[PDB]
């Protein structure tokens, strides 16, 4: 089984963002771009500045190999198991989450020497949230799984594409201050833009 | 003809209505029209 | 669906636009002053989502063979290590049998 | 499968034998021959079908905000006070007037194209499921359990 | 008449006398017709 | 409001043609990637 | 949308129609009711038949 996973991305962020507040003469105050005046009243104006270019590339190739015989169901399972306690007051127990690479297959030769296979394929992994949060501690190991269930006939020594998934995406934003953003060599301090392109290819 | 001895089967397509029951909900309850 | 053709199964589109105007009954009308009292907003959006189906009959084996294409990928991407003096003692059983 | 289908049809004794992908038919010579022919009629090759799903999602937006908003309050001479545009006097009595000012133009564009691909055969139900699962604890006092939410492309 | 479905080949298995099978055959032919598509907006 | 019609013809132009036009104009297209094309070719041309 | 289409003698199309248009109505976001599981739901339901 050949599993190929390619990733490509391109992130661009450049510009500023203005918001905040000010108390003036203890008689009135000003809020900029819906700042949270309840606390901003005693604060100041913030000029956020972003400036980052990011390129990223990744490739992964995985290859499970399994030997069996004609008409003999064979199982290959490379996995991990997460355990957790359910100690309640009456009922108590342990439970778990299992995920990984799994292949169930039933091979069979045909009249022409062709090989038909019943195929069940799982490609599971551990998706995670921001590691800086408490959700990285609490039993929340988000699991990602790709499941395929089909039947295919393949010529001896040849191969077929069972399935896959691709994704292409692109987005962009522009923000600015209605009049200041148009100033010759000044507006750059008020304008903001971003770009985010990505490409994903997965096949079995 | 769809015949076998003294018996037969007739296929009758309806043109101005629907074969089957109509079901709908009224918030908390389900109604059925035969 | 006809062989090699496609159909639109379904979709969802949405178009919307809204705007507001707020002002101070008399101050908002002042020549170069009312701008400090008036308020306006605009919000336009457009959304398109569709699902299309395309089907075809498969009769030939994947060409070129999967293993050939994979090798090209690994080499160009720099992941290939088939020449490793150690691992090749095992990898040979998979790559050539 | 075919073993079940034929069994139900006839009910001749027929028993499946997976090990050699074959059927065991017991009966008279004529009965066996009869079934033999039936099997030959049903045992035919299947073609392959490749399915591609195109999912397209386009987004466009345009936001404009410009102007001010006045509200708040003031204590005057410790004898009376003023509230502007229904301010929350219970606390605003000891505060001031606020001039909110908005000034933002925003343009946004996005596109996403997703393409699931699945290979199967004539009359063979095929499943493709790319998903994620969220787990949570339901440890009560009597009954305890884990539950989850699964979603994705199927 | 004994009739058993056989999904694998999208077909029916009809067991009976020659006349009974023929009878059912015709019934099937009468029902097995093509459908048009309808788009709803 | 409801509007219904009978469909008899296949989607014209074919979905894959229109998608390519979208990806290219939107800048998301990457069919010329020297790496990914080793796989993408199996989907785009078989 | 749940629908069952059917052609008539004159080429007319009859449809059994069930339509739901639901959305999320909200209270003042400055209150605690914006946190507690109170997502007020608005729904428009239509159930009829038309040619």
């Amino acid at each position: 089984l050949w599993i190929v996973d390619l990733n490509k991305s391109d992130l661009e962020r450049l510009g500023t963002s203005w918001s905040g507040s000010i108390t003036i003469g203890d008689k009135l105050g000003v809020s900029l771009n819906q700042s949270s005046i309840s606390t901003l009243d005693g604060s100041r104006f913030i000029a956020a500045v972003n400036a980052l270019e990011e390129k990223k590339q990744a490739t992964v190739v995985s290859r499970p190999v399994l030997l069996t015989q004609e008409n003999v169901p064979a199982i290959f399972d490379n996995n991990r198991t997460f355990y957790t306690k359910l100690i309640g007051e009456r009922n108590v127990a342990l439970e778990h989450v299992t995920y990984g690479t799994m292949i169930r297959v039933l091979p069979r030769f045909s009249a022409d020497g062709q090989i038909e296979m019943s195929l069940d394929i799982e490609d599971g992994n551990d998706k995670t949230p921001q590691s800086d949060t408490t959700t990285s501690v609490d039993a929340l190991p988000e699991v990602g799984r790709t499941l395929i269930s089909t039947i295919a006939r393949v010529p001896h020594g040849k191969s077929l594409l069972v399935g896959g998934y691709t994704r292409d995406a692109n987005t962009d934003t522009v923000q600015s201050i209605p009049f200041l953003g148009k100033l010759p060599l000044i507006g750059s301090l008020f304008r903001y833009s971003s770009k985010n392109k990505s490409n994903v290819v997965r096949v079995f | 003809g769809i015949e076998l001895g003294r018996q037969k089967i007739g296929v009758m397509r309806l043109n101005n209505t629907f074969v089957g029951d109509r079901t709908y909900n009224l918030r908390d309850q389900k109604m059925v029209i035969p | 669906v006809p062989h090699g053709k496609s159909l639109l199964v379904g979709g969802y589109t949405r178009d919307a636009n809204t705007d507001t105007v707020q002002s101070i009954p008399f101050l908002g009308k002042l020549p170069l002053i009312g701008s400090l009292f008036r308020y306006s907003s605009k919000n336009k959006s457009n959304v398109v989502r569709v699902f299309m189906i395309e089907p075809k009959e498969i009769v030939d084996p994947l060409t070129p063979d999967a293993s050939e294409s994979v090798n090209n990928i690994l080499k160009q991407s720099g992941a290939w290590s088939g020449d490793d003096k150690l691992q090749k003692w095992v990898r040979v059983y998979l790559d050539r049998g | 499968g075919i073993a079940t289908a034929i069994e139900r049809l006839l009910q001749i004794k027929i028993v499946a034998y997976p090990d050699t992908n074959s059927l065991l038919v017991k009966g008279t010579a004529e009965q066996v021959h009869f079934i033999e022919m039936l099997v030959k009629a049903l045992d035919v090759a299947k073609r392959h079908v490749e399915l591609s799903l195109w999912i397209v999602d386009l987004n466009k937006s345009d936001l404009e905000r410009l102007g001010t908003s006045w509200s708040g309050s003031i204590t005057i001479g410790d004898k009376l006070g003023v509230s502007l545009n229904q301010s929350s006097i219970s606390t605003l009595d000891g505060s001031r007037f606020i001039a909110a000012v908005n000034a933002l133009e925003e343009k946004k564009q996005a596109t996403v194209v997703s393409r699931p691909v699945l290979l199967t055969q004539e009359n063979v139900p095929a499943i493709f499921d790319n998903n994620r699962t969220f787990y949570t604890k339901l440890i009560g006092e009597r009954n305890v359990a884990l539950e989850h939410v699964t979603y994705g492309t199927m």
